[PDB]
């Protein structure tokens, strides 16, 4: 319940914000279109732009996102636009940016494994110089992800099914109901995403500051799933990609603590998802033994895929 | 002017007898994984 | 012309198999003869040395047209195999493990001998012999192809020899450089590419006339034209013929869409304005002139966008250079004019966009174009994203025209109204 309370907490403080720029979204007017128009294109494709070309200019679209939430003038296409033309713009731009970052988990990260770390970095770091707009995150991550919380959704009595699907997260229409291949994707990068926000930390600026989202909210994580029944297919995927992540973090920070937690899993709780999956859905469970077998016998979890070198940092 | 601490780590305070045994064992007990991170003395 | 290109390009920047779905036909000249289906390694009993390689190189158990193609080729007696089935589904590492299975590994001369179009596609099959049979020590390879300067009267000593069709008819009769006698295995890779120079489909005939009768004949090839299928009788005697249809691609998961802008300054201010308005990781961008594709990357590079040029002055090498690093991430945008404009397969696409509309020479639309554009995107249940760029009414002509042919309603966008946007595919 400390979990599931703070976990309302975010989403209704989230609603606040929904509401505080209420009138902003809800016009109609030809210029009033027109600046709701420009905030959201200049506050959403800088983190489009993300690449892994090079940390060099990866600072650039950190610095355009810290002028345009700071209130400085940020050079669009076209006409330079910034945040001073309307109060309600602030507080609109960091519901839209903090929207792109989970989304841009959503899709891409889902997709490349790798491309979760140039994300997380530049999130990492505006959500020090900006705390707000890290519990708007966390709002959108929570809801788009009640996995990431970690909490599964329990089935309410009396309810039609399409209505409980939608709760697990799944994308659902009028008739269409998202496929579980196409959904369990969309829930791996938003928590590969997560998992690296949490291990990684914004270089430049020379701060002194503490980690907005510290890697102990990586370990609860860990503790707080392993503790209670697993899924058939969500947990062993969602529990696989998410130590390939941040298992090499965890493991240098809490050494031996964490080794416990994983011969844990290869023994009492390994067993508590043979019987739950099904025949056909076992290909989840089989990845987090072929995880495991190696880490756990080589003494070593292999430094994520597409962690950040120091060629990538100066270059 | 004052800069904050850190909390990756949680102090022998705040921690539970429960908890304190856990971290203690050479082997966990399933559903028992204590949710606050370990303290700096236990990581053996 | 520029098939045997597109091989080389596909052989690049194939990572592995390309999946299918369609079952395979056998048709085996003896049909009185049970049909041949294998759905492991170890059912074939291969040899230790080589099965070490198999799995050594990243293969769990046979593809699709394998679990046919390895059991007919091991059989004894030696049976002959054309074989047929698109790029990408195994061809080449079926008939290398065959290859290096009916080696003998004391006897220094050649013993099997392959047939590739050209020098570069020649070593991309060697690269794969090296790897399969690198728990084979002594065993080497030889490229007998036009550049390996020899000097008279040397002897080959490899136990395998892969070379272009004219040069490797040099080394057999003229040179005396191989005795063909003792060829126990033949292969002729991609003969769809191969007819496309006559020279090539008379030499490789005679070659394959200088060999005995017990030794067994191999042909593969990626497409099912007649042109091929006439060619590949000649060549393969009382042979067997194994087809797998090529892997057909909808567009039932993606959604089609497009705009109506007037000039290319409003088809550019109709790309940016979108790329605030929905989720998008990566997207591709096809261009109809080399001018027009140039600009927009420029400037789309000039709003801080990190954009992939693709132009066909590069070399093939450097065009994979370029896709490479578009998967890996590190260009977020793929601007391309008439150089890979089929299909490429990379996974982390969102949107695929159609600055101007797949054009046919004559004028009219290329649906075949079109369909693998957007076929790439959305396979097996995935959903994908398509906006084509009307610039004028005769390209809206061409527009409800692939409309018609694939009964798929292509709605209109307008790039105004973000909320809209916000809705088209999520
Ligand atoms: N059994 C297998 N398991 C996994 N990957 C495989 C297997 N066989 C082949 N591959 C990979 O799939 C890709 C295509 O292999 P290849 O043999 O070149 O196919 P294709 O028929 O052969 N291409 P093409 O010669 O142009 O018609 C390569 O990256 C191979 O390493
Ligand atoms: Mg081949």
């Amino acid at each position: 319940d400390i979990t599931m309370q703070w976990y309302q907490q975010l989403q209704d403080a989230s609603m606040q914000c929904v509401l505080t720029f209420e009138g902003l979204t809800n016009s109609k007017d030809s210029q009033a279109k027109k600046i709701k128009m420009d905030l959201q294109k200049a506050a959403t494709i800088p983190v489009s732009q993300i690449s892994t070309i090079a940390g060099s200019k990866l600072k650039e679209i950190f610095d355009k996102i810290h002028s345009l939430l700071s209130g400085k003038p940020v050079q669009s296409g076209g006409r330079s636009v910034s945040v001073t033309l309307n109060p309600q713009g602030l507080d609109f731009v960091q519901y839209k940016l903090a929207e792109k970052f989970v989304k841009q988990g959503e899709e891409e990260v889902a997709s490349h494994h790798e491309a979760a770390f140039p994300i997380a970095v530049v999130a990492s770091g505006i959500w020090e110089l900006h705390p707000r707009v890290g519990d708007l995150i966390l709002a959108h991550l929570h809801k788009k992800c009640p996995y990431s919380v970690p909490f599964y959704p329990t089935f309410k009595e009396g309810m039609a099914l399409e209505d409980y699907q939608r709760m697990l997260g799944y994308q659902v229409k009028d008739s269409k109901v998202e496929q579980q291949d196409n959904f369990l994707k969309r829930m791996s990068g938003m928590i590969r995403l997560y998992a690296a926000i949490i291990q990684l930390r914004w270089p430049y600026g020379n701060r002194q500051e503490i980690h907005p989202h510290g890697l102990n909210h990586g370990w609860r994580w860990l503790a707080q799933i392993l503790n209670m029944e697993p899924l058939s297919d969500v947990t062993a995927t969602l529990l696989f990609d998410f130590l390939e992540v941040c298992g090499n973090a965890l493991m240098k920070q809490y050494q031996v603590q964490f080794w416990k937690m994983l011969i844990l899993i290869k023994e009492d709780y390994f067993p508590r998802i043979e019987a739950i999956t099904s025949s056909g859905q076992m290909g989840s469970f089989i990845r987090l033994k072929q995880f495991l077998e190696k880490c756990l016998q080589h003494k070593d979890i292999p430094v994520p895929k597409g962690f950040l070198t120091s060629s990538f940092w100066r270059s | 002017i004052i800069a904050t601490d850190n909390v990756l780590f949680t102090p022998r305070d705040k921690l539970t007898v429960e908890e304190l045994e856990q971290f203690q064992s050479k082997k966990f007990t399933l559903g028992k994984i204590p949710l606050k991170p370990p303290p700096l003395e236990l990581l053996n | 012309e520029d098939r045997a290109a597109q091989s080389l390009l596909n052989k690049l920047i194939r990572s592995n198999l390309v999946d299918n779905t369609n079952q395979v036909e056998v048709l085996q000249r003896d049909p009185n003869s049970p049909l041949y289906s294998v759905k492991s390694f170890e059912e074939l009993r291969l040899k230790p040395q080589l099965l070490q390689g198999v799995y050594a190189m990243g293969f769990n158990r046979p593809s699709k047209i394998q679990e046919n193609a390895l059991p007919l080729m091991l059989a004894e007696p030696p049976q002959n195999l054309i074989a047929q089935s698109q790029s990408g589904t195994g061809k080449t590492a079926a008939f290398v493990l065959a290859m290096l299975s009916q080696v003998e590994p004391a006897n220094k001369y050649p013993q099997c001998l392959c047939l590739s179009p050209t020098y570069e596609l020649a070593l991309q099959t060697g690269k794969v012999i090296e790897q399969m049979g690198k728990f084979y020590p002594e065993l080497k390879l030889a490229y007998a192809v036009r550049g390996n300067k020899l000097e008279r009267g040397q002897k080959i000593s490899e136990q395998i020899v892969i070379g272009t069709p004219g040069t490797v008819l040099d080394w057999c009769s003229k040179l005396k450089f191989i005795d063909p006698k003792k060829i126990k295995v033949f292969v002729l890779d991609e003969a769809d590419v191969m007819i496309a120079t006559q020279g090539h489909q008379d030499q490789s005939i005679r070659i394959q006339r200088m060999l005995p009768r017990n030794c067994q004949m191999l042909l593969f090839s990626a497409t099912f034209e007649d042109s091929v299928w006439k060619f590949a009788q000649k060549v393969v005697p009382d042979p067997n013929v194994i087809k797998l249809k090529r892997e057909e691609e909808t567009l039932d998961t993606i959604k089609q869409y497009y705009v109506l802008c007037s000039s290319r300054d409003e088809k550019f201010q109709a790309l940016c304005n979108l790329y605030g308005a929905i989720t998008i990781a990566q997207a591709m961008i096809f261009c109809h002139t080399r001018k027009t594709a140039s600009w927009l990357a420029a400037e789309l590079s000039k709003e801080g966008h990190q954009v992939a040029l693709l132009s066909g002055e590069m070399m093939v090498e450097q065009r994979a250079a370029v896709i490479e690093r578009f998967r890996e991430g590190k260009e977020k945008v793929l601007v391309t004019t008439n150089v890979c404009a089929r299909g490429i397969d990379v996974e982390q696409v969102s949107v695929v966009i159609n600055f101007d509309l797949p054009v046919d020479k004559d004028g009219n639309p290329d649906n075949e174009t079109y369909l693998h554009r957007i076929g790439r995107t959305g396979r097996f249940g995935k959903r994908g994203l398509a906006v084509n760029m009307v610039d004028s009414k005769h390209s809206m002509n061409i527009l409800n025209r692939i409309q018609e042919h694939f009964n798929k309603k292509i709605e209109r966008l307008d790039t105004d109204d973000l909320d809209e946007i916000e809705k088209i595919a999520n």
